[PDB]
């Protein structure tokens, strides 16, 4: 639901945001924060994942500086929040010919929700003065109402699924990041080569030393890259500056 | 304790379930009118005790509230239809005997059965027959015979129903701080919000009549024109100086004129508008006659069409198994969920009707953003006016011609214009006078001001005067021509039909002011103005939130109901009748009858 919003914790763990990215099913997709493009360039340390299932109008509702009976009971969203949501329709999916009610929002709360804070609380809430012992009355009502979708629910107004992507930037290490790019091994020309940041131009060959399984690469002599392991076939390469001279 | 804040928490709380029990309602009453079956008919009631029983409750709690300190204007308008109860003002034996003699008073009309003399056990009722009879014929005898069965045989039986009606719904009107009942029916033309755009119910009472004396000159004409037509239809059946009977009218009630049009036709050599055989040519079926409208009314500017409402809604004919009504209806069961009920044919009559129930589909998703209690229209007479004013829009041959339908070297000049121009004014200016005196009568009825005896020898003794259609045989208080009506045994307000068309012409007239189009108002077209939809878009968004008064306001400049337009619309059609009736005397002398 959205006024019980699902909380997830991804980490330690590699994204593959461009199938997300290029996926054409997904009806809302923006944010500012971080433009999609460069999103797997840099990396935090973990996500977020809030899934929950709204109506199509109050979509435009889940933004910063936005108030609303979702974006001020059911949940509040930081000013200063980065990362974004992705919204698809799931009319055929989570609604029914009989009508879904399985989804509940809050409507009303004496206090304006916190940024990244869930409610789960059911209390009678009460308006007027009267004096009321959890029992509806003249001026004491219910904070959470029902969804009611329905296949013949226009647009707008049919169940959406929206998944909310709250990134962090803890001072702990980095978890979750992007892919490789792999390019492709080639031998005996003087090229330039980035293995794991071992950053560096020369000509690559075949050699014969023996890493222990635990090495990454090796050197000789005042702290010289001489050789390295490839981290695809696990084979020892070896490096030499291609020649120069006057 | 503050009460202005927790109005607004209980107006939501009332909402939440108010849209979907409505949903709900509307959806179970579109599947009953699609397809009827016996188990689709007590699910109907089934849904509809639960929605009145919903309605029963939120307005007892709409009185604890203290509606005199509410400073809000939406929320003092919100809850002011709250505080409505309904019929909860009077006795609860008081209540059902009311119920049941409003039903037994439809039932009557209901099962109405007339035999001929002749024939004792040949009975016609309201289906195509007895009515038709004196519809489309040219005869005396059998219509006022007809005539006769449906004046004695309807209304005489339903008089004292009638007559503990109209006392029983004015007592129960009286204990909603109502002077009258007619005030309650007048509420709706009725405002008391904004200083300078107030309105009152005996300031529609007097509006309603200053704005008929302008069309005198032509009515009394064309009546003139219409009996010196008769004469030469009907030799020696009226005197030239007298006024007609009923049964030549056209209709039971005479509201429609139009189907003496072909009888009255001056030039019958010059074929009428028809493009019949361009719409079977090209086979035209109901789909693309809906998308041609809809690209017309895109044409005008209108959001575009719903998606989903090709799929929900059913065009064509029902079938053979699944019986289903013809009426035309465009349901907006909310949601966002649109749907049209119609029996299609390749009519143009039926494209009119189209285009008048495609802009109802409009106009109501116009105002969707309104709460649950403001998704109606501002008064009356908009919902009506707006569907036909497409209508009145799609008939003109610029934009026929426009659509591949006419052809291209056609000879449109004054004489064809007029005729087509008599035939919109049969049925356009041929319905006020009844309507305005009939709307007088149930006012002065619901008032009380006139007695018991003064009530139906007064009808055709006003009759005789505000229309000039002479009492064709003589007749006692026990015969009752009202109650022989649609909208007098249901309690439906006609007022509406009388400012509706009205506010069309004002709309015709105001929109072609702001159309830069040249020439007469008959052919005046809002297609391809895209400058004509910004203007209706600033009232059709409105709603019910703003009254009525300050939306008349973007479209007319004048706020005030008064009738330029009829006197702007039909110019030709009346300098020409003028040139007609320069020898036979205008007006009716009321002293020729025929029995007298
Ligand atoms: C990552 O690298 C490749 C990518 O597929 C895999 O290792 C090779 O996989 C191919 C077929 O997938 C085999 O024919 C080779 O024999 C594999 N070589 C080695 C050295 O594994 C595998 O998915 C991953 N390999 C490692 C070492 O992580
Ligand atoms: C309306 O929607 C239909 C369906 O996608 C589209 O083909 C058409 O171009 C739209 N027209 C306008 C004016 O938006």
């Amino acid at each position: 639901s959205v006024y019980a919003w699902n909380r997830k914790r991804i980490s330690n763990c590699v994204a593959d945001y461009s199938v997300l990215y290029n996926s054409a099913s997904f009806s809302t997709f923006k944010c500012y924060g971080v433009s999609p493009t460069k999103l797997n360039d840099l990396c935090f340390t973990n996500v977020y994942a809030d899934s929950f299932v709204i109506r199509g109008d109050e979509v435009r509702q889940i933004a910063p500086g936005q108030t609303g009976n979702i974006a001020d009971y059911n949940y509040k969203l930081p000013d200063d929040f980065t990362g974004c949501v992705i919204a698809w329709n799931s009319n055929n999916l989570d609604s029914k010919v009989g009508g879904n009610y399985n989804y509940l929002y809050r409507l009303f709360r004496k206090s304006n929700l916190k940024p990244f804070e869930r409610d789960i609380s059911t209390e009678i809430y009460q308006a007027g003065s009267t004096p009321c012992n959890g029992v509806k009355g003249f001026n004491c009502y219910f904070p959470l109402q029902s969804y009611g979708f329905q296949p013949t629910y226009g647009v707008g107004y049919q169940p959406y699924r929206v998944v909310v992507l709250s990134f962090e930037l803890l001072h702990a290490p980095a978890t979750v990041c992007g892919p490789k790019k792999s390019t492709n091994l080639v031998k005996n020309k003087c090229v330039n080569f980035n293995f794991n940041g071992l950053t560096g131009t020369g000509v690559l060959t075949e050699s014969n030393k023996k890493f222990l399984p635990f090495q990454q690469f090796g050197r000789d002599i005042a702290d010289t890259t001489d050789a390295v392991r490839d981290p695809q076939t696990l084979e020892i390469l070896d490096i030499t500056p291609c020649s120069f001279g006057g | 304790s503050t009460i202005e804040e927790q109005a607004k928490t209980f107006l939501d709380k009332f909402n939440h379930e108010a849209e979907d029990l409505f949903y709900q309602s509307s959806l179970a009453s579109w599947n009953y009118n699609t397809n009827i079956t016996e188990e689709n008919v007590q699910n109907m009631n089934n849904a509809g005790d639960k929605w009145s029983a919903f309605l029963k409750e939120q307005s007892t709690l709409a009185q604890m509230y203290p509606l005199q300190e509410i400073q809000n204007l939406t929320v003092k308008l919100q809850l002011q239809a709250l505080q409505q109860n309904g019929s909860s003002v009077l006795s609860e034996d008081k209540s059902k005997r009311l119920n049941t003699i409003l039903n037994t008073m439809s039932t009557i009309y209901s099962t109405g059965k007339v035999c001929n003399p002749d024939n004792p056990q040949e009975c016609l009722l309201l289906e195509p027959g007895l009515n038709e009879i004196m519809a489309n014929s040219l005869d005396y005898n059998e219509r006022l015979w007809a005539w006769e069965s449906w004046r004695s045989e309807v209304g005489k039986q339903l008089r004292p129903l009638y007559e503990e009606y109209v006392v029983l719904k004015n007592e129960m009107a009286r204990a909603n701080h109502y002077e009258d009942y007619g005030d309650y029916w007048r509420g709706d033309y009725e405002v008391n919000g904004v200083d300078g755009y107030d309105y009152s119910r005996g300031q529609l009472i007097e509006d309603v009549e200053h704005t008929f004396e302008e069309i005198k000159p032509l009515y009394e004409h064309l009546h003139a024109y219409v009996r010196a037509k008769l004469m030469n239809a009907y030799p020696s059946y009226i005197s030239p100086i007298g006024c007609l009977p009923a049964h030549l009218l056209g209709d039971m009630w005479g509201r429609f004129w139009t189907n003496l049009y072909s009888l009255t036709v001056p030039f019958g050599q010059k074929p009428n508008i028809d493009v019949t055989d361009a719409m079977v040519d090209q086979a035209w079926d109901a789909q693309r006659i809906f998308k041609e409208a809809e690209k017309f009314f895109v044409s005008v500017g209108l959001p575009n069409m719903t998606q989903g409402f090709w799929e929900n809604s059913m065009l064509t004919d029902p079938g053979n198994v699944q019986k289903a009504v013809c009426h035309p209806t465009a349901w907006d069961l909310g949601k966002g969920d649109f749907r049209i009920l119609m029996c299609t044919k390749v009519t143009m009559d039926d494209f009119l009707t189209a285009h008048h129930e495609m802009g109802h589909i409009q106009y109501d998703m116009a105002y969707a953003a309104q709460p649950f209690l403001l998704r109606n229209g501002a008064n009356e007479g908009f919902h009506e006016a707006v569907g036909e004013i497409m209508s009145l829009s799609a008939a003109t041959p610029k934009h026929l011609k426009s659509i591949g339908l006419l052809s291209p070297d056609f000879q449109e000049d004054n004489e064809t214009e007029i005729n087509f121009l008599l035939k919109q004014a049969l049925t356009i200016v041929g319905t006020l006078p009844f309507t305005y005196m009939l709307e007088k009568w149930r006012w002065m009825v619901f008032k009380g001001e006139i007695p018991k005896d003064q009530w139906m020898k007064k009808w055709w003794e006003m009759k005789r005067e505000i229309v000039g259609v002479v009492e064709p045989v003589p007749h006692d208080e026990t015969y009752c021509d009202p109650a022989s009506l649609f909208h007098v045994s249901n309690d439906y307000s006609f007022i509406r039909y009388y400012t509706r068309t009205l506010y069309q012409f004002q709309f015709q007239e105001a929109l072609c002011q702001a159309a830069k189009h040249e020439g007469p108002l008959h052919k005046c077209d809002i297609s391809n103005s895209t400058e004509a939809g910004q203007k209706l878009f600033n009232m059709l968004r409105l709603g019910k939130s703003e009254p009525w008064t300050l939306a008349l306001e973007n479209v007319v400049g004048a706020k005030n109901m008064n009738v330029r337009p009829l006197l702007n619309y039909f110019e030709p059609l009346f300098t020409w009748l003028k040139d007609q009736n320069k020898n036979s005397f205008v007006g009716w002398s009321t002293d020729w009858s025929p029995y007298a």
